[PDB]
């Protein structure tokens, strides 16, 4: 009934987090450190109770971090492996100058 | 986004890089100046020197 | 040699470097602990984000595994299997001068069983200072002792 | 770098991907304005008797 | 929640449930239902037990130069695992495991408890372990160490058990488990409620304790429950009497 | 320390050229090592597979899915999840190549 | 199962037998892994020879 | 429907990607070793509506 | 030398048609751009109803 | 310092209290202690609770 | 001169990187600008009622 | 509010990153000057918000 | 490809697609170099053929 | 034996290399029928010089 109100106003709701998640995911594009923030909420589906479909269940579930663990740690790995190599060829750069001259 | 704008920009810094090279090679006049221009000839221009 | 006392000094300055990394990661799983404590499934990622990144930093300097605690944060691996971090403690690592060839710089860490060891530089294969490392030994020395075996 | 590229493309963000979502944000939020614009005048009507 | 932090309705009417008694504390069904609380209290001191660690080997180790391996035996031992552990009044310790073999489908492993300075780390290898050629580990699974006493605190003591390892066909030695029982104490900074009905707290051991659950009625007849103001409601004969039941419990 | 394993070695398909050249490549072969690596891939029907630490692949998944007599009789009234009516008929499984799939 | 193909006309070598390293008593090195009872693995090396 | 948006963005994209390999055509060019790269285009995939 | 040429002829960057490619996308990418527009004056002249 | 040198000498005390809605506030951005809200349990800052 | 062109390497300024700083935060201050503009213009669409 | 408050503080970056830029290309040439850059990092979040 | 492809450069070698720490890379005396990690070492020698 | 020719593998019973007198078409067909004509009669022709 005037629930519509309040419901509308919880589509309200979710409008201003999906507005708060795209403000952070593009304020943040260019930060040292970030990932995809992508907005969750829910749906008044199927769900068994006493009513039908009214508009009992659309609200916010809350935020993901977009970020491929597994090849992060991988990737941590791999920058070690590139580390070692990266290091020794430099300070073998500093001779090879000399011997350059 | 960053890696369009890495992908371009690196393309150009090893366009730079490989102009450097042919840049140095052809003001100094010399094709081999080190190891890193001549890992392997080098000792043998020791040796005929 | 002046090379040579580059590469020592650059050590030690690593050392302080690993240090202070050690702690700041531990200062940030403190806070994640805490916040998760209090979240209720809460997601601060912007604090997960930094933790990580700031351990993936670390990483370079020595190879790491930053081993997990149950759910909320780390205890911290070296390459080889030691281990260096409670919480959000983290214990001090020190610069030396080698007591075992005296003309190298070269760090301590502890076990507070104990006390502490002037590292066996056999360990140091991880990747920058373990590059540092390997550079010095089969490269920077055995150039090094050709020159002086001609002269 | 090949790593980096396939991480960040899970990761990283597209500015023209988050403005499309941010026109989508606007029709949300102006379609439930509507629909509390319409329920205001139908309780109004009601209140009228 | 009031200043005496019982849980309360807007006129003080005590919000009642199932409380959690005992260590580890379980939600009692063997009592009747009482107003849940929240102490402003730390957790229990919580001491080391039981440990398990996973070790997944290679057998072929030749003998290390400097064994027995004490103290500072870095050509004794072949891997080194770690597990940290608390005193039985609560405080911290911590046991370092460290590996050494010559037995071509085994492993043998020194131990020590690598906090405590009043005991000295045995010179001898402290278990011996099996595995067989079908790559799987099959026997060794006890060690234990009691935590020494240092500062008048009661020691903990502990068994350590190394299960179901699957074995590394060449060379790559690796150790991959953590599993120990205890924490140490630790003040309290959350308190949340759960579908379910239970409420749980959590301590700045970094771990949790939980202490409630919300028990709900049910009836034969709902019209016959009568308010009484306050949105409060009086179970009447002609409501029958009440049935209860968490969220959860079927129909509930 | 493991048992010396024994096999029959098999020389399929070799031929002799009257004008040829000469080259030796083929195998197959049977084993692989223990397995300790997280790396998997979903595809297409909800089947699962993996490339491996033995730098090889396996198969080992699938989702089931669910389909009705009569699809709109579903409970209807919550939260994004269906549920099953008498009216809708109790479900009938599948993977999706049966045409209610 | 290795397969091999060849030339029928060749000058066979004067090696009685064949030696581990003795290179002209082989043609082609082929390769073959295999893991024991229950996969421990090993690597099998052959040499072929006229 | 979202399409109206959706057809706008799914071209967006896919232009934005085959810009980026034709570059990868330029930006190597002079470098030997590389060989030309070629991309292919399609429809997407059918949440066909109704037919 | 011909050989390599051979091989480049497939292989080898031309550097013309390449070029031509890279206007001819530029605009069906301004193409994709002013569509999106257009849909938004449509759902603009719904909305303002 | 302005002699190259520092010093530290600083710190507040935190409240925190078992009813918080309950606090008497008194208008003017300020609270007060009462027996409804709880006694006040104090505290450092991040320490524990805080 | 061989270890000025180490310092130099490693310390110096470039023409390159930051022109491309010069577009790439041109081009996030004038994304956050349109931030800015169209959240004011939804708050204003709420607050006209 | 707090949206508005992101879309300017990043303005802030954006400007302190422009400047930074700025300085950097307009001394670039000075002997003794070493280039400089300029970081970003996220705000204080902390949560009282679900 | 372009690495063997040089290495052919310096030493003969065959060159077709495949993997397992290995390559149909065999050289000029039947022998194959590349196989797993034992990616074979050659060596410089005074000559006991003289 | 010298030469690749194209099959069809009905395999229920084995490969069926289809005659090539059958392959008119284009790519495929002109490839088989430039080997057929004009590269094996070439290679003859030079021969019969020789």
């Amino acid at each position: 009934m005037s629930s519509l109100i309040n419901h509308a106003m919880s589509g309200l709701n979710a409008a201003q987090a999906a507005l708060n998640t795209v403000s952070n995911n593009i304020n943040n594009y260019n930060v040292a450190g970030y990932t995809r923030q992508t907005t969750i909420l829910a749906q008044a589906n199927s769900t068994l109770g006493a009513g039908g479909w009214i508009g009992n269940g659309v609200y916010v579930s809350g935020v993901q971090r977009e970020y491929d663990a597994f090849i992060t740690n991988q990737l941590r790995g791999a920058q070690n492996q590139s580390s070692g190599l990266t290091t020794r060829y430099e300070q073998m750069s500093k001779i090879d100058n000399l011997l350059a001259d | 986004t960053q890696m369009m704008y890495e992908q371009n920009m690196s393309g150009i810094t090893n366009s730079q890089a490989e102009w450097m090279k042919l840049g140095e090679q052809m003001s100094t006049g010399k094709r081999v100046t080190n190891p890193s221009d001549d890992p392997i000839a080098a000792s043998q221009a020791v040796v005929l020197s | 040699r002046d090379q040579d006392k580059q590469v020592n000094i650059a050590i030690g300055s690593s050392v302080a470097q690993i240090n202070n990394y050690a702690k700041q990661i531990a200062n940030l799983n403190d806070q994640i602990s805490r916040m998760t404590g209090v979240g209720a499934g809460a997601s601060p990622n912007d604090l997960l984000d930094q933790r990580d990144q700031l351990v993936s930093e670390l990483n370079k300097i020595v190879g790491v595994e930053v081993s997990v605690q149950d759910g909320g944060t780390y205890n911290l691996t070296m390459a080889n299997g030691y281990t260096l971090v409670q919480g959000s403690t983290a214990r001090q690592l020190a610069a030396v001068p080698s007591s075992a060839d005296p003309t190298r710089t070269t760090v301590a860490y502890v076990d507070e069983a104990a006390g502490n060891i002037e590292i066996p530089e056999k360990l140091l294969n991880t990747g920058s200072l373990g590059g540092l490392l390997t550079f010095r030994s089969q490269d920077l020395d055995q150039t090094r002792n050709t020159l002086g075996q001609l002269a | 770098k090949q790593l980096y590229k396939q991480q960040q493309s899970v990761s990283g963000v597209n500015l023209d991907e988050e403005y499309g979502n941010l026109q989508r944000y606007q029709q949300y939020y102006l379609a439930n304005a509507q629909v509390l614009q319409t329920a205001n005048a139908l309780f109004d009507a009601l209140l009228n008797i | 929640l009031d200043e005496n932090r019982n849980l309360v309705n807007m006129q003080g009417m005590q919000l009642t449930g199932y409380p959690a008694t005992g260590t580890p504390p379980t939600i009692q069904q063997g009592a009747n239902p009482a107003p849940i609380t929240i102490p402003n209290t730390l957790m229990a001191a919580k001491s080391t037990t039981t440990a398990s660690m996973q070790i997944n080997l290679n057998s072929t180790d030749p003998v290390p130069s400097k064994t027995p391996f004490s103290v500072s035996d870095a050509d004794s031992y072949n891997k080194k695992g770690t597990v940290t552990v608390y005193d039985s009044q609560g405080n911290a310790h911590d046991m370092n495991v460290y590996f050494v073999k010559t037995k071509d489908n085994e492993w043998a492993v020194y131990t020590h408890d690598s906090s405590d300075p009043a005991a000295t780390a045995p010179t001898t290898a402290s278990t011996t372990l099996k595995f067989n050629e079908n790559g799987i580990l099959e026997s060794g699974g006890t060690v234990n160490i009691t935590t020494g006493t240092i500062n008048g605190a009661t020691a903990a003591t502990f068994s350590l058990s190394f299960l179901n390892s699957m074995q590394q066909n060449t060379g790559a030695n690796n150790i991959v488990a953590t599993n120990q029982n205890g924490y140490k104490p630790g003040d309290l900074v959350s308190y949340q409620i759960n579908n379910d009905g239970t409420v749980v707290g959590n301590y700045s051991n970094e771990q949790e304790q939980v202490l409630g659950q919300i028990v709900l009625a049910n009836f034969a007849n709902n019209e016959g429950l009568a308010s009484q103001g306050d949105n409060v409601w009086a179970a009447t004969q002609a409501s029958g009497v009440a049935l209860l039941g968490t969220a959860g419990s079927g129909n509930f």
